[PDB]
RNA sequence: AGGCGGCCCCCUGGACGAAGACUGACGCUCAGGUGCGAAAGCGUGGGGAGCAAACAGGAUUAGAUACCCUGGUAGUCCACGCCGUAAACGAUGUCGACUUGGAGGUUGUGCCCUUGAGGCGUGGCUUCCGGAGCUAACGCGUUAAGUCGACCGCCUGGGGA
């Protein structure tokens, strides 16, 4: 329906003053145990502090700056046929897209603590050096190249 | 071998197909491309990009001839004509005359009796 | 009227593409539209107008 | 007078108003006598100008 | 009636009206009789581009004997002949006569104090609404399914025919 959100407001991180670090713990946490996620955020930043050339205060933002697309491909029905169309990636999602991919990667991993599973993906999330890892972005590379019918 | 600067282009654009061929003043074809050969099929073979990728390759197929001045003969009802002519004018060619020559039935041979669309 | 094969008159009853203009855009009665169509069709058999501007 | 341009041409110019399919030939033929009977509501002509 | 179109020429059928002329009921209908195909088919002989039953090739699919698609015979065309076929369905057999309005077009024929870039009578054709009256109902509606004379055919459950 129509008379719906939008985006509900969230309160920014009390220690860092950031709304990205507030959304990050909300999607990172599991079974609503946000208190454990508050021990994983910044604890996963241990090996990134000196390695960040934007300084520590952008050592996580850098992994979200790596990917900021304008369109994504979707496969949608027009009748008895189903075709690939480009849909807009708005400012509200443009900064939260890669954040959602990094937590999935860490949850799908199974070695060390969670604060080390998260650090494995975050170490390469602005380097992209691994094999078959940029297949992640084919859903936006196929969108900046959509032809469809007009 | 030797540049001419002048030619005549034959474009067919239908709701199911797009064909682009470039000829000289006497009807000798200097380059030819098809949207099927540019990797588009079915109804999508009529699309403004499927036409562009064939028009660009047909202009590239006359790149040895140094074309600058053009007259155009257009066939078929398909909307791709203005975007095709632009995708070809993007090769540096100026189009000084456009003429439609579609076989919209005059026609010869048997008249069809089935219905349309 | 007065020798029908006047191509300057016949060119005033066709489009830029040489098609016969419909009776409603000239205000012409059907009595005359059919005879004007016969005149335009006969003018092709006088070689004063092409059968289609395509050829 | 829709197309009227000969020789050089650009963009679409296919979609026009008046003559061919409504205002006032072709289409609406199911209305039949609506093409004659309504007189001054639907028919301007009358002579003295453009027949 | 079926139908018939393309351009030019020669020949040629039928329709329609006004003021008069001519025969002087010479007229109307009509069992049988004599005549006329849109198509498909057959028959004697040609002809094969276009399209295509049949049949093949490939697909789709449960299968696809259909659509799609690469081919293709007969037929379509012609000099013609035979048949009488159909939604030959605009469902109105052929003749005669009386009646109520309008919007619109055409074709005769006769008029107009034509300040019209035209108008109005009166016949033929003729589209679509609409009053009476008829029908169960749609509607017919002055070119009647109203009204009423003349002539010739047809009708009286369906399955089976």
């Amino acid at each position: 329906r129509r008379r719906v959100i939008g985006q509900r407001k969230i309160l920014p991180d009390p220690k860092f003053g950031s709304e990205l670090l507030a959304k990050f713990v909300n999607i990172l946490m599991v079974d609503g145990k946000k208190s454990t996620a508050e021990s994983i955020v910044y604890s996963a930043l241990e090996t990134l502090a000196q390695r960040s050339g934007k300084s520590e205060l952008e050592a996580f933002e850098v992994a979200l700056e790596n990917v900021r697309p304008t369109v994504e491909v979707k496969s949608r029905r027009v009748g008895g046929s189903t075709y690939q169309v480009p849909v807009e990636v708005r400012p509200v999602r443009r900064n939260a897209l890669a954040m959602r991919w990094i937590v999935e990667a860490a949850r799908k991993r199974g070695d060390k603590s969670m604060a080390l599973r998260l650090a494995n993906e975050l170490s390469d999330a602005a380097e992209n050096k691994g094999t078959a890892v940029k297949k992640r972005e084919d859903v936006h590379r196929m969108a900046e190249a959509n032809k469809a019918f007009a | 071998r030797k540049q001419v600067s002048d030619g005549v282009a034959h474009i067919h654009a239908s709701f199911n197909n797009t064909i682009v061929t470039i000829t000289d003043r006497q009807g000798n074809a200097l380059g030819w491309a098809t949207a099927g050969g540019s990797g588009f099929r079915g109804s999508r073979k009529s699309t403004p990009f499927a036409a562009q990728v064939a028009a660009e390759r047909c202009a590239d197929a006359v790149k040895e001839y140094g074309i600058k001045n053009l007259e155009v003969m257009v066939k078929g009802p398909g909307p791709g004509r203005e975007s095709t002519i632009r995708a070809l004018n993007a090769a540096g060619f100026r189009i000084t005359n456009i003429t439609d020559v579609t076989p919209i039935p005059h026609n010869g041979c048997r008249p069809p009796k089935k219905r349309r669309v | 009227e007065i020798d029908y094969k006047d191509i300057a008159t016949l060119k005033n009853y066709i489009t830029e593409s040489g098609k016969i203009v419909p009776s409603r855009i000239t205000g012409t009665r059907a009595k005359y539209q059919r005879q004007l169509a016969r005149a335009i069709k006969r003018a092709r058999y006088l070689s004063l107008l092409p059968y289609t501007d395509r050829h | 007078i829709k197309v009227r341009e000969n020789e050089p041409f650009d963009v679409a110019l296919r979609r026009f108003k008046r003559s061919c399919e409504k205002a006032g030939v072709l289409a609406e033929v199911r209305r039949r006598e609506f093409y004659e009977k309504p007189t001054t509501e639907r028919k301007r002509a009358k002579a003295s100008a453009v027949k």
